C-alpha cells in the first residue's frame, strides 16, 4: 500500500483551522494513524483509527476519512502545533507512513537581503574554490537561485540549504554554494547569482570580478 | 422456496440475461437462478438456463442435510459472486474434485477451495459422470433448460457483507489454525505447513472463515452466534408477482421512505414494497481468542494431504 | 510515564553489524509488542518488524525491507528491546526508533502509541575526516560567515564569540556532496559601523573527529 500526503509543505496562521490530507492507493478500510513529529526528533500518536485520539492529545485535533482518504484537522492552530504530520495505515502487512506535511507560517511576503563570498584564500591554496551565496530572511520559502559564471547558467555544480522558518520574524534564509575547482576558478572572470523571489520586483543579481 | 421471485418457466434456451442495476433486481435473478446460468454461459460453452420452475431454492446440496440453504437469505459462493462480493473461479486441470457428492446429471457444481472458491461446468446437452472428472452427454439436458437438480453446491456455506480486517489480524489468525491442525500439510495445493514427506491427498471436512486475505483459516474448535442488522442490504423491494422494483424505484423506496413494508422495515426506515429477507442475520466468528464478521462461513470438504513422521 | 530510550547507533560500515536497543520505562514489558521504525535522511518513516508479546509468544515479523538480516528480540530480564543488524548497507542507514503498540484485537485498534527518541545509525565507506572552516568575509549592515567543508560522521555544531553572538546568525543544514562528505555554512548580519571594531570569531566543533576550530573572520 502506497500513501500520499498531498502537500509536502502547508501554510497556515495560528489560530485558524487546518487541516492536511491523507490519500492511499486502495482502499484501507479505517485503518489510520497519525502521527506529530517535532524538529527535535520526537515523535507522538495522535489519533488511531482514522478518528480515535490518543491519550493526553488536545481535542482541538481531529481526524477522519474512508476508503482511500482521510484528513486531520486541527480547530485552532497553536503555536506548539508546528510539527510534521504522518499519516499511517495498518490494512496491509508492511505498515507504510505517509510522506509527511509540515507546517509553515503564514506572514506577510519579504525579500530576500542577498549576499556573495568570493572562495577564501586557505580553500586556494588547497585546490577547491566555493562560490557562495547567501540570502537572507526571505518569506515564503519558494525562491530560486541562479549562478553564471561569465554569463552561462552553472548547473551541475550548486547546492543549496534552506533553514527552518525563523521562531522570531516567520523567514527563511538560503545558502548556495558553487563548488569548483581552482584551475575552474581561475578560467573565467565575471562571477554572478541570481535570485528570483516573490518580493522581488526582477532578479536581483550580487556578483564579484575575481 | 424463494426470497422473491418464483421458479422462472422460460421460453428459449437461446435468449441472453440482462445486466440489472438493482439490488432486489440481482436478488431476483438469483433466485431464477440466473447467475448460475449467465456463469455456465460465460465458460463452459453452455446454451441457455438452470433451474426450470424450481430456481434457486430447488439446487442439490453436497451434504444430504445442509442448514443454511433452509434459510432463504443466506448467500452461496455463487450467489455472493453475483453481488460481486466474491469470485467462484473457473476449475483449472489441478483443481481436485472432492469424492461424495453425486456427480451423475451435474451441469453445475460448485465447492469452495483454500485459496477461493471452484465451480465446475458442462457444455451443451452435457452433464457431469458419477466421479465428476468428464461431461459425457446427456440428451435429458438437450432441451437447455435444465432444471434445478443439474446444479449442485457443495458445502454448508453462508457469505454476508465482510468489515475486513487488518493483515496482521489474519497473520496472527493464520498461525493459529497451523497450531489446531499441526499434521496437515497442503490443502488444495497451497502450503498450509511446511513439510518434509507429505502424504497422499485425503478428504477433509472442516470448519473455515473467509476472512479476506490469501486463505482460509480452518478451524477446529470456535464459537459462532448471529446477530440481526436490519440493514439496507437485508431488505427487499418488488411489486407483488410482478418481481423486484427497478433500480432507481428501489434507491427511491429506501431512502424516501414513501413505500411500503412489513413491520420491521417500518421500524427502521418508515414507510412498491420492501421487507425483511428470511435469514438469522450474520455470523460472527470467535476463534483463538478474536471475534470476526466473516466474508464466508460454511462447512466444506477440501481436500487435505497430511505428514510422514 | 512511559519511556523509551534508543541506543547503540553509530558509524559502521558496510557489511558490519551493528545492534541497536531500547530500553522500557513506566509499564508492564511482557504485555506489548514491540516494532522498530527507522526515518532515512530526507524520507519518511519506513517500519521495518515487531515481536509480540509473552501472550502471543514473543513471535515477531518483519517488513520485506529488512527480512533475514535484522532480528528484533526483548529480554524480559532486563526491560530491554533489541534490534540485531547483521550485513548492513548503505541503505541501511538513518535514525532508528524503537516504539510500543497499542492493541485491541476485538476493534481491530492497532497503533505504534509511545516511541524513542530515535538513535542514529550510519552506515558508509568512509572514514571519519574532520572539516576545514574558511572564513566568508564582508563587503547599512553586513554579512560574514565560516564555510565548514568536507566532514564526514554528521553532527557539526557552529557558535559565534562562544556563545555571546547568538541574534542573526544563521547555521544551514548539512549537504551531502558527491564526495561523499558534508559542507556547511555558518552566517550572521552585524551592524557595518562595527566591521573591525569587533572580532567575530566562528568556532566551530565536530565530535566524531575530536576536531575543534575556531576561525577569526575579517573584512
Amino acid at each position: 500500500v502506497v500513501m500520499t500526503q498531498t502537500t509536502s509543505s502547508l501554510s497556515a496562521s495560528l489560530g485558524d483551522r487546518v487541516t492536511i490530507s491523507c490519500s492511499a492507493s486502495q482502499g484501507i478500510s479505517n485503518y489510520l494513524n497519525w502521527y506529530q513529529q517535532k524538529p527535535d526528533g520526537t515523535v507522538k500518536l495522535l489519533i488511531y483509527y482514522t478518528s480515535i485520539l490518543h491519550s493526553g492529545v488536545p481535542s482541538r485535533f481531529s481526524g477522519s476519512g474512508s476508503g482511500t482518504d482521510y484528513s486531520l484537522t486541527i480547530s485552532n492552530l497553536e503555536p506548539e502545533d508546528i510539527a510534521t504530520y504522518y499519516c499511517q495505515q495498518y490494512s496491509k502487512f508492511p505498515r507504510t507512513f505517509g510522506g509527511g506535511t509540515k507546517l509553515e507560517i503564514k506572514r506577510t511576503v519579504a525579500a530576500p537581503s542577498v549576499f556573495i563570498f568570493p572562495p577564501s584564500d586557505e580553500q586556494l591554496k588547497s585546490g577547491t574554490a566555493s562560490v557562495v551565496c547567501l540570502l537572507n530572511n526571505f518569506y515564503p520559502r519558494e525562491a530560486k537561485v541562479q549562478w553564471k559564471v561569465d554569463n552561462a547558467l552553472q548547473s551541475g555544480n550548486s547546492q543549496e540549504s534552506v533553514t527552518e522558518q525563523d521562531s522570531k520574524d516567520s523567514t527563511y534564509s538560503l545558502s548556495s554554494t558553487l563548488t569548483l575547482s581552482k584551475a575552474d576558478y581561475e578560467k573565467h572572470k565575471v562571477y554572478a547569482c541570481e535570485v528570483t523571489h516573490q518580493g522581488l520586483s526582477s532578479p536581483v543579481t550580487k556578483s564579484f570580478n575575481r | 422456496g424463494p426470497i422473491i421471485c418464483a421458479g422462472p418457466i422460460h421460453s428459449n434456451k437461446s435468449a441472453d440475461i440482462p445486466h440489472l442495476l438493482g439490488y432486489s433486481e440481482k436478488i431476483c435473478q438469483i433466485d431464477r437462478l440466473i447467475h448460475v446460468s449467465s456463469w455456465l454461459r460465460n465458460h463452459s460453452q453452455f446454451q441457455g438456463y438452470v433451474g426450470q420452475r424450481g430456481g434457486r431454492s430447488q439446487v442439490s446440496y453436497y451434504p444430504a442435510e445442509n442448514s443454511y440453504s433452509r434459510w432463504s437469505g443466506l448467500l452461496s459462493p455463487c450467489d455472493a459472486d453475483w453481488l460481486g462480493m466474491l469470485v467462484v473461479k473457473k476449475a483449472k486441470g489441478s483443481d481436485m474434485i472432492v469424492p461424495g457428492p453425486s456427480y451423475k446429471g451435474k451441469v453445475f457444481f460448485e465447492r469452495p477451495t483454500f485459496d477461493g472458491y471452484v465451480g465446475w461446468g458442462c457444455g451443451s446437452g452435457k452433464s457431469r459422470t458419477e466421479s465428476g472428472e468428464l461431461c459425457s452427454s446427456d440428451s435429458r439436458t438437450s432441451s437447455g433448460l435444465l432444471p434445478s437438480d443439474r446444479v449442485l453446491w457443495i458445502g454448508d456455506v453462508a457469505c454476508q457483507p465482510m468489515t475486513p480486517i487488518p493483515e496482521e489480524t489474519f497473520l496472527e489468525l493464520k498461525s493459529f489454525s497451523q497450531s489446531e491442525f499441526p499434521d496437515i500439510c497442503k490443502i488444495d495445493g497451497i502450503v498450509f505447513n511446511q513439510c518434509e514427506g507429505e502424504s497422499l491427498p485425503q478428504p477433509f471436512d472442516v470448519a473455515w472463515m473467509d476472512v479476506g486475505h490469501s486463505h482460509k483459516i480452518i478451524m477446529r474448535e470456535h464459537k459462532t452466534k448471529w446477530v440481526q442488522e436490519s440493514s439496507s442490504k437485508d431488505f427487499v423491494c418488488y411489486k407483488e408477482g410482478t418481481g423486484p422494483c427497478s433500480e432507481s424505484e428501489e434507491k427511491t423506496c429506501k431512502t424516501s421512505g414513501s413505500c411500503r413494508g412489513d413491520m420491521q422495515f417500518c421500524k427502521v426506515a418508515g414507510c412498491c414494497r420492501c421487507s425483511l429477507v428470511h435469514k438469522p442475520g450474520e455470523v460472527v466468528v470467535s476463534y483463538g481468542g478474536m471475534r470476526v464478521r466473516p466474508k464466508c462461513y460454511g462447512f466444506s470438504r477440501m481436500m487435505a494431504t497430511l505428514e510422514v513422521s | 510515564e512511559v519511556k523509551l530510550m534508543e541506543s547503540g547507533g553509530g558509524l559502521v560500515q558496510p557489511g558490519d553489524s551493528l545492534r541497536l536497543s531500547c530500553a522500557i520505562s513506566g509499564f508492564t514489558f511482557s504485555d506489548y509488542y514491540m516494532s522498530w521504525v527507522r526515518q532515512p535522511p530526507g524520507k519518511a518513516l519506513e517500519w521495518l518488524g515487531f515481536i509480540r508479546n509473552k501472550a502471543k509468544g514473543y513471535t515477531t515479523e518483519y517488513s520485506a525491507s529488512v527480512k533475514g538480516r535484522f532480528t528484533i528480540s526483548r529480554d524480559n530480564s532486563q526491560s530491554i528491546l533489541y534490534l540485531q543488524m547483521n550485513t548492513l548497507r548503505a541503505e541501511d542507514s538513518a535514525t532508528y526508533y524503537c516504539a510500543r503498540d497499542y492493541r485491541y484485537d476485538d476493534e481491530y485498534y492497532y497503533a505504534m502509541d509511545y516511541w524513542g527518541q530515535g538513535t542514529s545509525v550510519t552506515v558508509s565507506s568512509a572514514s571519519t575526516k574532520g572539516p576545514s572552516v574558511f572564513p566568508l568575509a564582508p563587503s547599512g549592515t553586513a554579512a560574514l560567515g565560516c564555510l565548514v567543508k568536507d566532514y564526514f560522521p554528521e553532527p557539526v555544531t557552529v557558535s559565534w564569540n562562544s556563545g555571546a553572538l547568538t541574534s542573526g546568525v544563521h547555521t544551514f543544514p548539512a549537504v551531502l556532496q558527491s564526495s561523499g562528505l558534508y559542507s556547511l555554512s555558518s552566517v550572521v548580519t552585524v551592524p557595518s559601523s562595527s566591521l573591525g571594531t569587533q572580532t567575530y570569531i566562528c568556532n566551530v566543533n565536530h565530535k566524531p573527529s575530536n576536531t575543534k576550530v575556531d576561525k577569526k573572520v575579517e573584512p
